[PDB]
């Protein structure tokens, strides 16, 4: 669920 | 009749964020699936778009205030505006002399015929090229180019946003900076701000048409299998 | 003391199916993301595996009886055995002199160090290379190579299969053909059938180890984003 | 749900 977006959005 | 310190800091942080996420050498393009000239350009252009989405995410994370939003609003803003920021940032490689995007070499020179070989039609590509030429004719300063990308990304009128007042206040603060910059630093830019806001409206129309043609592309598994996981996630219809 | 007509037809249809899905020129490899020598080889090897999965599917669709199975059993057999057939079919490019896979050029010559740069470790690559060398030493006829891939694919002891008796009967018919071929057409292959069945057991061990290391790769989104949709679908844990 | 597999498995 928006897995790649969550990873890219964090530090 | 002059910008404040807090406003020039916004300009500085935005310009640096763009210099960190846009490489003028285009040396990373060799890592994409090579261009082929059915839908022979889809693999290369899918890698190009996917790579550009990562850059837009990196640019967004350095906009003042965007990182303080909830993770859901950040995703909603990115999913709805990703294709628009890509069309905006691609003007840097668009050339009026060639009417195409030149990214350092004939293999990385993309014309209208190259995008048709990626599943798209002229009802999207004609306004797209007609969008790039007048945006190029505006001859924006780099400060104005990056402000317009930031304003486009922080738009409140996008599906899925929850904190309408928090993001609208951010976008309003960026618009005042843009108006003030053009006023003070751009001679003859008296009609420029209105022309820049109009380009945002054109982007909404380009966004709607791309989503229609992407949906037809993504409903055929033989074509959607050529896309990347990031493209499928960002352009997908999943809602948080 | 000789094969029947129905059995030699099985051999013919299997050899033709392999010639239609395995191109000895390797000219399609130029369309993959180029090899780079963290995890710099993952993009190229992910495209290599994804491309090979499409070939294994095409090979499977031409095996007698496989296409008459339900769509669910076909998927269950493909999902569990895809990586094994790929390891099996890759022996055609494996070379004992180089201890590597040579696919026409130095850029497409894959050694053990190249696969470590795709997220895998020696606890999978040591048995893998130790699997390729003894399979190469068996010096299988092409008729035996393709029969072994068919037998491996039509294994009943795989998760998700529903028609255990229908697929076991297919695999038994292919095994009798293989035994009879080696008996009649392969001099000195007296101990060969047992050695070929043992390689199936080794493939199960290689399959288990690859799934463990793939799971760690697929749980990190920065790595799973470099995979292809077909790889994610075939190696994924979705059950029908 | 096995979307790419279903497409590739049919004629
Ligand atoms: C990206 C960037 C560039 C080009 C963008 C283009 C030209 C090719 C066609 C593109 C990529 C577009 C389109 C539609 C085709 C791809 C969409 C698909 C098929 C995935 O749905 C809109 C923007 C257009 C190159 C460079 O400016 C970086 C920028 O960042
Ligand atoms: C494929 C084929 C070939 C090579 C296979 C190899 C060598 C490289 C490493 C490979 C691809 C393996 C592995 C693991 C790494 C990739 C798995 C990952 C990272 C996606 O999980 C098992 C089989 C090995 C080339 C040719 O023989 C066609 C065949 O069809």
């Amino acid at each position: 669920r928006h897995k790649i977006l969550h990873r890219l959005l964090q530090e | 009749h002059m910008l404040s310190d807090e406003q020039m800091q916004i300009i500085n942080s935005l310009v640096e964020a763009h210099h960190k996420t846009y490489d003028d050498s285009y040396s990373d393009f060799v890592r994409f699936r090579p261009p082929v000239r059915r839908l022979s350009m889809l693999p290369h252009l899918a890698d190009l778009v996917s790579y550009s989405i990562q850059k837009v995410i990196g640019f967004a994370k350095m906009i003042p205030g965007f990182r303080d939003l909830t993770a859901e609003d950040q995703i909603a803003l990115l999913k709805s505006s990703a294709i628009e920021i890509i069309m905006l940032r691609s003007n840097q490689s668009f050339s009026l002399e060639d009417m195409s995007w030149s990214c350092g070499g004939p293999d990385f020179k993309y014309c209208i015929n190259d995008v048709t070989k990626a599943g798209h039609t002229l009802e999207l590509l004609e306004p797209l090229v007609k969008f790039q030429v007048g945006l190029k004719k505006l001859k924006l300063h780099e400060e104005e180019h990056v402000l317009l990308m930031a304003i486009c990304l922080l738009s409140p009128d996008r599906p899925g946003v929850q904190d309408h007042v928090r993001i609208e206040a951010l976008q309003d603060r960026l618009c005042d900076v843009l108006q003030a910059y053009i006023r003070i630093q751009h001679p003859g830019g008296r009609l420029l701000y209105a022309k820049m806001i109009q380009k945002l409206a054109d982007l909404r129309s380009l966004n709607e048409e791309h989503s229609k043609q992407y949906r037809s592309l993504s409903f055929q598994p033989e074509h959607s299998m050529q896309l990347t996981p990031l493209v499928l996630e960002v352009f997908g219809s999943e809602v948080s």
